[PDB]
């Protein structure tokens, strides 16, 4: 009922009117530049994303880098930066009065820059994980066969790289699709742009959801489209040994520089530019500063508690007693965190008008709702503890003189709470900085920290809306090399 | 070692919800006794194990411990260890923590780090399973299934999974630590050499029913089916008739184990004919003859036999003779007429 | 000897870390032959295969093929087929587009399916090694090694992956193809057995050197060192007296393969040695015996006043002698002459 309910009256509210009024929404048309402008968007997110990535993964993981994972943390890093916040930061310090002496460029190209900078980490996830995931003696059989070692990476090494390039490139799309604060504080008409303005300026409630219903159809289409080419190339590890590295040379010192502009441009310099215009911050302002982050906090609790309590009971069915509802609910929550935000909370404001109005503007619709979209996030560390752990490690303790109840106590309760924190913090941190659930499904006169990033740069009020920024980037950055740090450990 | 059996199953039977994967195995070991079970990987030898453990509930039968029953209780009640395929090591554990985790003493700690020592871990006593190799870990596992001191262990295919060199050598010092502690143990095997040097016992099952249970010689000397027959070494099944205390086969006249009658089945092993230079009775060809050491192992394509028919020949290391030579056939020693 | 090598090794080095994994290691494969290379495990044999394939650089030495060097050529250039220990096969092609990755020209496929057909797997051409065995991914990988037609092939232990019950017939099976292709072999295992029988030639490594090179008949009957004698087979190295065409040991009298005089040790084979009824002679006790199958191998004790020692003799299969026994040890073959 997580999405099953929602979604489900988000196409009922839009198929209620004169059968002349669909046609007439189908037949406008806006819709044609909005499918265009997103699908545009979308390939130069991709390929700038795969020009940043490829390159930096096979630097880390098949060349004798001088801290490999080092350079892996720093290039993870701008995974912390917001959407909005990026691009509150290219709007600020550039044009006329900012920081540089560079004028703004147009809605496309910085949503562009920005959204690659900030989505290209989960291809260089993928493809260092399927770097590491080959065996080297495949590349040592194709090249004692006669391949030259640039033949061997066309004919053998990409083949296996294909699904990894197919599992980052679903997500940069979808994070593509749903993104609503980098297009809107750049002007850049995507859907989900044109579903806030019609929702909220024009107040045009019914194409807004044909908009979402659109959306959706597009996620959808991207997600068969994803199954159907995983399914053609499956292809079905040895023992991953270590393979001579390629020697650099005097390569070194330009590589590393290669690797320093995507964290100097993400991460150093939206830092040094949120301090910078933070000097200038007036005091009358410092009230509502505390405000939005106790408001932040009382929001991402909750939220983070009740995803995770969601999560454990998900996770326990779908590893030791495995059905068919542990695939519905495991596809439910997938489909919860792949929804795009903006026509997720579209679809919970008319399911809960509906059906359930005494929840309509208050806080609980809103926790619930990023439960439910945070489902995944923390469902993830929680898979991985309990995979590490199967039942016949149960079985194994209770031969030794273990009751049941013991062996649970004894042998999976020492990862699976050290799981549930990790995807507690998780959580914690989505919910911390989530603009459009919040800013959709918040009650009137509610603000966090996000919120109060967006209302001041729609505003222009760059040097206000820095001390929350700085708030938001420094949480998550912390978070993020936490986590990473103890999962290195573990 | 004893005249009392240690353990002891009277008619186990356990049914899959309907494929019957025991039917009515019966089975006693002996105190310091180690009993390999072997079969055609199907015959639910592991089935059998876990039966034993405790780990599942069989559907008849009854399971003696020491002279008491124990089928009715848990797992954790029997006192019965047991060593995995993948040695169901706790990840969180160091490799003491684990070889702690059976020992109730409030993880006496001490008596983990003799039991590591018995096995000779001691510089990695601090190293948790995903920092241990494969021969590592198995000796982990040993360790923590023998520390809570058990008078049987279950053994479940320990070394399968070890690199081919390292196994002989972990075979001989498994089998010592647990000669020298006095514990009992079922093992689990697909491996000749293992069933012939580690075990005391053969038992070998066919369809989760006991068949032939008795030492390696008796077992390799008298076998039932010729699943058994090419287990125990290489062998030479021949159609035959019997007409009394011989056979009619198409190497001649076989003499037979003790007695049977009608067509059958014949094992004939290697070393049980001879080679001949080329006379009366029968007569090939030599196909191939390996070097083996001490001994050679000719192959040898017989004549008369109308569809074709190769026999192995073992021979001693002065034998005279070449492939492609021409050979006549001798029969020594008493073939086995098996069952079917 | 074909009077001119084809692969010729001349001091080859390499040190992993300082290490010295080889100590000039020298060789000269002829072509047609198998020659199978036997050690310890990290002896370097790998290492070895790796040097010749131009996977890894020698530190030093020199690699001839057909007389041409070939130590600066990539593996591109050296054309030498290669059988990995895991068959590396490429899991995004079938079997035949595996088979066909190392073929050049207008009908490559044509000739993949010609280099199946040799090892006799037209049926499986269009699966990927997802839906294959571990019997015939190894079919797979040597029709791949083999279809450019090289005139030498290097395998890292092929037939260690499979089950015991068919090594032999593949073993048969891999030399018949490359003794009708024409193809040398440089094979490395574990398995003495396997190399006594399916090599041509043997060679032994000890610390990255080359301790004997012979065929495996020669460097059985007659070793140079201790290691060579221990390894290849049990023996008995007995310090004696060297007197001619006899040496006087604590077993008496051993006629020697070599003449020779003054102190030395002796490498007498098990087999070497018969047990008979106590009589005038050396006598001992027996301590053990140990059941190998087709024979037999007992341990006896010496009682001739001397520091404790223990002897091996290998019996057939119906030797009445048992365990506790007195007995008297005959010599019936020849002591070789370890050079220290």
């Amino acid at each position: 009922a997580g999405v099953l309910l929602p979604v489900a009256y988000l196409g009922v509210r839009a198929l209620e009117a004169d059968p002349l009024v669909l046609r007439e929404i189908l037949l406008r048309p806006k819709n044609l530049e909005l499918l265009r402008n997103t699908l545009g968007l979308a390939a130069g997110v991709l390929g700038l994303a795969t020009l940043v990535a490829l390159p930096a993964a096979y630097l880390t993981t098949r060349t004798d880098l001088r801290g490999k994972r080092l350079w892996a943390t720093l290039l993870t890093l701008p995974l912390a930066v917001p959407g909005y916040v990026g691009a509150y930061v290219l709007l600020s310090a550039t044009g006329p009065g900012g920081l540089l002496p560079l004028p703004r460029p147009e809605g496309y190209w910085g949503a562009l820059l920005v959204l690659g900078l900030i989505t290209y980490p989960y291809l260089f996830l993928a493809l260092r994980a399927a770097f590491l995931g080959v065996d080297p003696s495949v590349e040592e059989a194709a090249r004692t066969l006669g391949h030259p070692p640039w033949r061997v990476f066309l004919r053998v090494t990409l083949p296996q790289l294909l699904p990894a390039f197919l599992s980052g490139y679903l997500v940069i799309a979808l994070h593509v699709l749903g993104d609503f604060g980098t297009v809107s504080l750049l002007r850049y008409e995507t859907f989900s742009y044109a579903i806030y303005l019609q929702y909220s300026a024009a107040f045009d409630r019914v194409y807004a959801a044909w908009l979402a219903l659109f959306l959706l159809l597009l996620t959808g289409s991207l997600l068969l489209l994803e199954a159907a080419l995983l399914r053609r190339l499956s292809l079905g590890r040895g023992a991953a040994r270590t393979s001579p590295p390629a020697r650099l040379g005097p390569l070194a010192p330009l590589a590393h520089l290669f690797l320093l502009l995507p964290f100097l441009l993400a991460v150093a310099f939206p830092l040094y530019a949120l301090l910078h215009l933070a000097r200038r911050f007036p005091a009358s302002a410092t009230s509502g500063l505390a405000e939005a982050l106790g408001h932040a906090l009382l929001v991402a609790l909750p939220v983070a508690f009740l995803s995770v309590g969601m999560a454990l009971p998900i996770a326990y069915l779908a590893s030791r007693y495995p059905s068919a509802a542990s695939r519905t609910l495991e596809r439910l929550a997938y489909l919860a965190y792949a929804i795009p935000p903006l026509a997720y909370a579209l679809a919970w404001i008319f399911f809960s008008l509906r059906t359930l109005p005494f929840l309509y503007g208050t806080l609980a619709l809103l926790v619930l709702a990023l439960a439910l979209h945070f489902l995944t996030e923390s469902l993830g560390p929680v898979r991985s503890a309990l995979a590490q752990v199967p039942p016949r490690l149960e079985e194994a303790a209770r031969t030794l003189g273990d009751t049941p109840t013991r062996a649970f106590f004894r042998v999976t309760f020492p990862l699976l709470w050290r799981g549930a924190a990790a995807g507690g913090s998780l959580a914690f941190i989505g919910a911390m900085k989530e603009l459009p659930i919040t800013l959709l499904l918040a009650p009137t006169g509610f603000s966090t920290l996000a919120t109060r990033v967006f209302g001041y740069t729609q505003e222009a009020m760059f040097a206000e809306a820095a001390p929350f920024a700085l708030l938001i980037v420094g949480l998550s950055a912390a978070f993020v090399g936490v986590l990473l740090w103890n999962e290195r450990r573990f | 070692m004893e005249r009392a059996p240690l353990l002891e199953l009277k008619g186990i039977r356990k049914r899959f919800g309907e494929l019957e994967v025991l039917r009515g195995v019966d089975l006693a070991l002996y105190p310091g006794e180690i009993l390999a079970l072997l079969g055609p990987s199907g015959c639910g030898k592991t089935t059998l194990l876990r039966v034993v453990a405790g780990l599942e509930v069989p559907d008849a039968g009854r399971v003696f411990l020491e002279g008491r029953d124990i089928t009715a209780l848990p797992p954790e009640k029997r006192g019965i260890g047991f060593v995995f395929q993948d040695y169901a090591l706790f990840p969180h554990l160091t490799a003491l923590g684990n070889v702690a985790f059976g020992l109730k003493g409030k993880d006496r700690l001490a008596r983990a780090r003799k039991a590591l020592e018995r096995v000779g871990m001691t510089l990695f006593q601090d190293r948790r399973p995903g920092e241990l190799s494969g021969g590592q870990q198995q000796r982990v596992a040993l360790a923590r299934a023998l520390a809570p001191g058990p008078k049987l262990v279950l053994l479940d295919e320990p070394f399968s999974s070890l690199d081919a060199g390292l196994r002989a050598a972990t075979r001989e010092e498994v089998r010592k630590v647990l000669k020298e502690t006095g514990t009992a143990a079922l093992l689990v095997t697909h491996d000749q050499e293992e069933a012939l040097s580690f075990a005391d016992r053969l038992g070998v099952m066919r369809g989760g029913e006991i068949l032939q249970v008795g030492t390696p010689e008796e077992v390799y000397l008298r076998p039932k089916t010729p699943f058994v027959a090419q287990f125990l070494g290489r062998t030479n099944l021949l159609p035959g008739e019997g007409r009394g205390r011989y056979a009619e086969t198409c190497l001649g006249r076989v003499p037979l184990a003790e007695a049977r009658e009608g067509p059958l089945l014949l094992s004939l092993r290697p070393e049980a004919l001879r080679l001949t230079p080329p006379g009366q009775g029968p007569q090939g060809e030599v196909v191939a003859r390996e070097f083996k050491g001490h001994d050679l192992t000719y192959r040898v394509r017989l004549h008369g036999v109308q569809p074709e028919r190769e026999v192995l020949v073992q021979e001693g290391p002065t034998c005279p003779f070449k492939v492609g030579d021409r050979v006549g056939l001798e029969v020594v020693g008493e073939g086995v007429a098996l069952e079917g």
